[PDB]
């Protein structure tokens, strides 16, 4: 079966360099062109790179030309893309693509189409140093109440919130994250739950941020503002 | 380059109905010699890769459920599926490959599932005792299960509209009831939150009769 | 299905040798032959195989440079050939035969074979030596059927009536090309002064039938 | 022995011990014998038989004054190529069926046969070629295919590429990659009227 | 090429227990491969073939089974006809065909020591210039059994063949010889002669020696 196992990706700091690889099984891979297409978070699929069947055609996008240098070899049967001084503008999450023709810009009558991809691999540029998050509660204020956990000021992606270690799932919204202006994520994660359970039933979010070794359990309870 | 545009940025079909997505090229894409336009149509759903459907304009890749469909040549070009299904509720890009300036995809149309108009249930969350600890104050509203997407929301401290230091967050459309949730997030420093008294949000949305807005007092609980 | 080979040879080192190898009832005239080569005490071992109808080979890599298969589809015969014989090449050959079936492969019929002996000697009887019982409850005593070809001798114990006990070994090829062969028997220590042991070594070839008596050496 | 009640030699075609490439397809032509295609369309172990312009099941009531038998071997996927109104690298490159195609098609998966670990490249198919080929038409040039204005004479590289290229059948890969083995028999009606045929 | 390796080397099973044989190649065959039972003095006969199925004509107590670089040949029920040597061939259909070493199939029994006698060579081959020291294991199993000759305390090497007789057909035990041929020159250059046997039921090597001229 056709199979694209990418790897390589990774946190990389402003100008320093990273070797993407991707590689391809079920298929004779020296045969075909083979593509790489990346998409920054939360905008549409972008044109990377390009390498020819006998690894002579080379092509770039014009946002990439001389940065990147894509390279295959035949005989491990991996694609590889070396991305040099890399930019903000360069996150996203990276593709590669098997040609449905040799990937031989010039014939133009056996031009291809991007036939199978990649699972994709996460690539991250920023100066910002590894950190864990902190929890705050979203209290219910004083027929339905809402409540949730905030998960703010971690890096980098992702997290992954629970709620009573998974016996609450319905009505459980969680919300991609948010890039800051500081460099770090921001994440929210709610759910809706009956007015008359909130002092009967006890609510707790389990946050999970494996970059950091994090696992953060914290009780959400109603502001008593009684005494 | 060749410039493709597909058209619209988004569009809303209910299930079993047929959903039309058009997409336009700058230069013509047809190689006469074999008569075959070189467009190609893909499918992304939320953190998949794209998946192949259509190639040679109105080929389809094998697999493919046939309620896909595409078809058009030269500039215009249409992606059709006939009995929208549940699972495709996805992005839909178009791709030309003539070789030209390598390869341009499409700015990608978004299809959702249509259905009644839906208000959003509206709740604001004012910041923890433990984060005011750190210097930091975040105020939280949340627009719970609406429809359609486009919501406005707008922020009142001292009834001064906010704008510049607040976030949003959309989640995808749920997979039961098909509908959208919200976040905002206000974010000030611990001086600037105890300097105003009245924090709101105002939300505007299509199946409210006007604009509705929740609010707490600062420091009143 | 059915394969028949060449009848055993003898040639002396150096000498050309082609033995043969005809099939019949084929699903198609596009079949695999194959050669094997089995030494007197070895193992199974590939060596090449032929498309009659297309004649082509794929020798194996031990066995490229050595021997050429030819075949003659008009005779559905195929054949192996040895351009210089040496003494390393005395093994049975067997043709094995692996017709298609669409979806995959599957050897029908099995070749008896066809023993070669590549040596340079002629027919000699053997010379037969006492293996003496050690002075030293049961001892052993034998003879040596050293130097004579070709195959086969029999040797027998007092005319047949010492069977119990005797192991005669199957002959070794010496580098010299002629065969050694040796058998023992294990009496009782006691008998050793009170009961004559004599070997009749009977070899055919030669004409040759010899009786050793053997004792207890004498110091 | 021979004579002409004997049966046509079907075995030779598909039992063969290697099929031809594509580019380079076998024909045999059967004749002066009796055909029985009972055996053929009875037989569990055909992935594809699809007839066209005749029905399979009135094959041994019928009269046909030729009969040819081509043999090849493509992948899973370039199955549906072998079809008449195809394209694709298969059915403009390497063998086209007419329009009008009298006859029938015979596939099977043949992964236990020409597909090796590490690769069997003993198959090849042409891949580049400057207009496509006429149904029944075979191409075994090697000529080094020219993309640009720049002769290459002779010689591979940038827009010179060998216009020829291999599977390389590996028993690991997809069934859409794994060695087909295709026999495609073309028919040659008898022009006579209803009461004989 | 493919190497194909087999396993134990010899066996010993009683008539109606469970043979199980195994076959291993240096890299994968599909399922292409085949196993042979070849009993004394006849042509190998096929068993299995495609790695599983059975042969026609031939008793459905035999079974093979595994896929990729492993497989296994399993004789459920042993018989007293059974007993040969089983190798597994590889054909895959454009690849060198390679074989297997093989396994021996036997009649259990119980471990039996070698008994070890030395033979001097005779004054009357002594007399026609060659030297046959003659070593001999008698009656023992299993059937793996290690000779070392020793000449003055050399270990010989490339001067000695060994011949080993069949199954016996009541004790299913082995013999062995192994013979020590020398010049008579380099015979009566030494004093000590040995034959060192390591087996099973042997604790420790076992050396019966002679000295030349005694
Ligand atoms: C290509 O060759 C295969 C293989 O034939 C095999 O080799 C021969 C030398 C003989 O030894 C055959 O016994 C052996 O199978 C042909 O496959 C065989 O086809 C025949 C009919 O053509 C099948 O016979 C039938 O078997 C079924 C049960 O399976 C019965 O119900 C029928 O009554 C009839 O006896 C036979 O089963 C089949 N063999 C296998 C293993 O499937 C194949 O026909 C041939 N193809 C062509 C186009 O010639």
């Amino acid at each position: 079966e056709v199979q694209l196992v990418e790897s390589g990706g990774g946190v990389v700091q402003p100008g320093r360099s990273l070797r993407l690889s991707c590689a391809a099984s079920g298929f004779t891979f020296s045969n075909y062109g083979m593509h790489r297409v990346r998409q920054a978070p939360g905008k549409g699929l972008e044109w990377v790179a390009l390498i020819s069947y006998e690894e002579s055609n080379r092509y770039y996008g014009d946002s990439v030309r001389g940065r990147f240098t894509i390279s295959r070899d035949n005989s491990k049967n991996t694609l590889y893309l070396q991305m040099n001084s890399l930019r903000p503008e360069d996150t996203a999450v990276y593709y590669c693509a098997k040609d449905q023709g040799p990937a031989t810009v010039m014939v133009t009558a056996i031009r291809g189409a991007m036939d199978v991809w990649g699972q994709g691999t996460t690539v991250t540029v920023s100066s910002a140093s590894t950190k864990g998050p902190s929890v705050f509660p979203l209290a219910p204020s004083s027929g339905t109440a809402a409540l949730g956990c905030l998960v703010k000021d971690y890096f980098p992606e992702p997290v992954t919130v629970s709620w009573n270690s998974g016996a609450l799932t319905s009505g459980v919204h969680t919300f991609p994250a948010v890039l800051q202006s500081s460099g770090l994520y921001s994440l929210s994660s709610v759910v809706t739950v009956p007015s008359s359970s909130l002092g009967t039933q006890t609510y707790i979010c389990n946050v999970n941020h494996k970059p950091s070794n994090t696992k953060v359990d914290k009780k959400v309870e109603p502001k008593s503002c009684d005494k | 380059d060749i410039q493709l545009t597909q058209s619209p940025d988004s569009l809303a079909v209910s299930l079993g109905e047929r959903a039309t997505i058009n997409c336009k090229s700058s230069q013509s894409v047809l190689y006469s010699s074999n008569n075959k336009n070189y467009l190609a149509w893909y499918q992304q759903k939320p953190g998949q890769p794209p998946k192949l459907l259509i190639y040679w304009a109105s080929t389809r890749e094998s697999g493919v459920p046939d309620r896909f469909s595409g078809s058009g040549s030269g500039t215009d070009f249409t992606l059709t599926i006939s009995s929208l299904q549940a699972e495709d509720v996805a992005v839909y890009y178009c791709q030309q490959y003539f070789g030209s300036p390598s390869i341009t995809f499409g700015q990608g149309t978004r299809l959702e599932i249509k259905r009644t108009v839906a208000a959003p249930s509206v709740f604001i969350f004012p910041p923890s005792d433990e984060q005011l600890k750190s210097g930091t104050a975040s105020v939280v509203c949340l627009l719970n299960n609406f429809y359609p997407r486009e919501a406005k929301v707008q922020w009142k401290v001292d009834n001064a509209l906010q704008s510049g230091n607040s976030q949003e967050s959309v989640t995808e459309q749920d997979s039961k009831d098909s509908t959208y949730s919200l976040s905002s997030t206000l974010t000030l420093s611990k001086a600037d939150y105890e300097k105003h008294k009245v924090y709101a949000c105002e939300v505007t949305h299509q199946g409210l009769s006007s604009p509705v807005t929740k609010s707490f007092n600062r420091g009143e609980c | 299905v059915q394969l028949v080979q060449s009848g055993a040879e003898v040639k002396k080192p150096g000498e050309s040798l082609r033995i043969s190898c005809k099939g019949s009832g084929h699903n198609s005239p596009s079949y695999w032959i194959s050669w094997v080569r089995q030494m007197p005490g070895k193992g199974l071992e590939w060596m090449g195989r032929i498309d009659p109808s297309d004649s082509y080979t794929n020798y194996s890599p031990s066995f490229q440079g050595h021997v050429t298969i030819s075949a003659d589809k008009s005779i559905s015969t195929a054949y192996l050939q040895w351009s210089s014989l040496q003494a390393s090449d005395t093994a049975i050959y067997y043709c094995a035969r692996h017709v298609v079936a669409l979806t995959h492969l599957y050897p029908d019929y099995w070749g008896q074979g066809t023993l070669v002996t590549v040596s340079s000697a002629s027919t000699k009887g053997p010379s037969v030596f006492p293996l003496a019982p050690s002075s030293k409850g049961t001892a052993a005593l034998g003879c040596l059927v050293k130097d004579y070809f070709p195959e086969p001798v029999t040797v027998s114990w007092n005319s047949g009536a010492l069977t119990s006990g005797v192991h005669t070994f199957p002959a070794v090829l010496q580098s010299s090309g002629l065969y050694s062969l040796s058998s023992v028997v294990t009496v009782p220590s006691s008998s050793l002064g009170t009961q004559t042991y004599i070997c009749n070594v009977n070899h055919k070839p030669s004409n040759t039938k010899v009786d050793k008596k053997v004792e207890p050496k004498s110091c | 022995h021979h004579h002409h009640t004997n049966l046509c030699p079907f075995g030779e075609v598909f039992n063969a011990t290697r099929f031809a490439s594509v580019y380079a397809w076998n024909r045999k032509r059967i004749s002066n014998c009796v055909a029985d295609y009972s055996v053929l369309y009875n037989s569990a172990s055909f992935s594809t038989f699809k007839c066209y312009g005749v029905s399979p099941t009135k094959l041994n009531d019928l009269c046909f004054t030729n009969v040819y038998a081509d043999s090849f071997v493509i992948r899973g996927d370039e199955v549906r190529q072998i079809a008449p109104g195809q394209t694709g690298n298969i059915a403009d490159y390497n063998y086209k069926l007419p329009d009008d195609f009298t006859g029938c098609v015979i596939a099977w998966n043949s992964n236990n046969l020409d597909s090796k670990v590490g690769g069997n490249y003993n198959y090849l198919y042409r891949l580049f070629r400057k207009s496509n080929l006429k149904p029944f038409e075979r191409d075994i040039s090697t000529e080094i295919y020219q993309a640009g204005s720049t002769p290459c004479n002779g010689v591979k590289g940038f827009n010179c590429y060998f216009p020829l290229q291999s599977y390389g059948f590996q028993p690991t890969y997809g069934v859409g990659y794994q060695p087909y083995r295709v026999v495609v028999l073309s028919f040659e009606l008898l022009h006579a009227p209803a009461t004989v045929c």
